[PDB]
């Protein structure tokens, strides 16, 4: 459950 | 009088010893550079006119040549990086900052516009504009009791320029410049003009595109409720940047993500996740993915707002890039969710659309889906329902696809594929 | 998007 920026 | 002059003629006028002749030629140059078909920026630069235009910026006695030079240089600065560089190399930055104080609004505005083009080239010119002291004079132009008394075009230009000072990364703007600007931005984010709102949201989106500390600066000013309101606007030019800002914020901490939830954001996602603009759907699904990567109580709010069916929806049918974001949202949900929450997800119909996406020609989405299956199976292991899931997967055509994938180039694929077949099937 | 030419007044 890891946040992935864009 | 000043229409369709040659560059040769502009030069002859500008080199005359005659301020009025210089003014006519500068206007002629401005009109050249204002034409829609291929303005001759490079011929003007090659003629050596920029230093002259810049010196004309400083002629307080002759306001019209100030304006004409300002506009000419604005249009040069609107071109390539090299063209913008030529303006900067001519000394334009400090000369334009001096003009922010002009008593003539049209001149002040032109200077705002030019500095906006200069800062918009990139981090280095942005930071040079800041070092030359542009921010105080810019903010002073918005220091009025009510923004509504300013001319519409003027306020729109100021907002756009401020947004360019907030823009770009590697590096991001100086922290002290961001702190200086943010209070004026918060005020513009409450203005009623659609274009001011759009550019204000874009500025906030830039400021939230970075590490948690940058996000915190914004979140701390208490703008998230206003962003959520703007997320519900009719105008796509507002919604697009508002959603990007909200999406940026939820890439931060779980406590930053909670402020978006507390502000009421999830009630807009039924619309966003079915929005007819592909990009809104994509970015809304991405946003959902970073909310499902949160706490179990946060996942539970996704569930309570009725959004799992909408994720099933986008997984079933959407632009491929949106579907990949939805697969991520599911892997994240299954990775962090309680057993009850994962069960609910199956009960909403996740399995068939996940399995249909294993036919995709994208290695990453296959890995993501396979991870999600594994997590769901793990929740079934805890319930002793591994068989019912196996049958479900089998009945919708899933087992066929997983088998094939045991014979896929990528290693982690065939590996994860093999493990599933051998453990459950 | 980052830069804007002024076409007229």
């Amino acid at each position: 459950p890891e946040k992935k920026p864009k | 009088g000043t229409v369709n002059w040659s560059v040769e003629d502009i030069v002859k006028g500008i080199n005359s010893n005659n301020l009025e002749s210089q003014l006519q030629a500068t206007q002629a140059a401005r009109k050249l550079l204002s034409r829609e078909k291929q303005p001759p920026i490079d011929n003007i630069i090659r003629a050596g006119l920029i230093p002259k235009f810049v010196s004309f910026l400083g002629k307080t006695d002759c306001s019209p040549i100030q304006f004409e030079s300002a506009w000419a240089l604005t249009n040069i600065a609107s071109g390539t990086s090299e063209q913008t560089k030529a303006v900067v190399d001519g000394g334009a930055i400090p000369a334009f900052i001096s003009l922010l104080a002009s008593p003539h609004a049209h001149i002040s505005e032109q200077a705002v516009w030019a500095l906006g083009n200069i800062a918009g080239d990139g981090s280095a010119f942005r930071d040079l504009v800041i070092k030359h002291g542009a921010i105080d004079p810019l903010l002073a132009l918005l220091a009025v009791p009510d923004l509504s008394t300013l001319a519409c075009g003027y306020l729109r230009n100021l907002t756009w320029t401020l947004s360019n000072l907030c823009r770009n990364k590697n590096p991001a703007p100086p922290l002290d410049a961001v702190e200086q600007i943010l209070p004026t931005l918060v005020r513009l984010l409450h203005h009623n003009d659609p274009e001011v709102l759009a550019d204000s949201c874009w500025a906030i989106s830039y400021l939230t595109d970075g590490p948690n500390e940058r996000i915190e600066m914004v979140v701390k000013k208490g703008v998230v409720p206003q962003l959520v309101k703007l997320l519900g606007a009719t105008e796509l030019p507002i919604v697009t940047p508002a959603l990007r800002a909200i999406g940026n914020i939820v890439t931060g901490t779980d406590e930053q993500t909670q402020k978006v939830i507390d502000a009421g954001a999830l009630a807009v996602f039924p619309s966003l996740l079915t929005n007819p603009k592909t990009n809104i759907q994509k970015e809304a699904t991405w946003t959902m993915s970073n909310i499902t990567a949160g706490r179990q109580d946060q996942i539970q709010q996704v569930v309570n707002h009725g959004l799992v069916p909408f994720l099933v929806g986008v997984l079933s049918k959407a632009d491929f890039k949106t579907q990949k974001e939805a697969a991520w949202a599911i892997t994240n949900y299954t990775s962090g969710g309680t057993v009850e929450q994962i069960v609910y997800l199956v009960h909403c119909g996740i399995i068939e659309p996940l399995m249909n996406l294993l036919s995709a020609k994208d290695t990453k989405i296959i890995q993501v889906i396979l991870d999600a299956i594994s997590n769901i199976f793990q929740a079934a292991e805890k319930l002793g329902e591994t068989e019912k899931l196996s049958i479900m997967i089998e009945e919708c055509g899933g087992l066929d696809k997983i088998e094939a994938l045991q014979r896929h180039e990528n290693e982690s694929v065939y590996k994860a594929s093999l493990n599933l077949i051998e453990k459950y099937f």
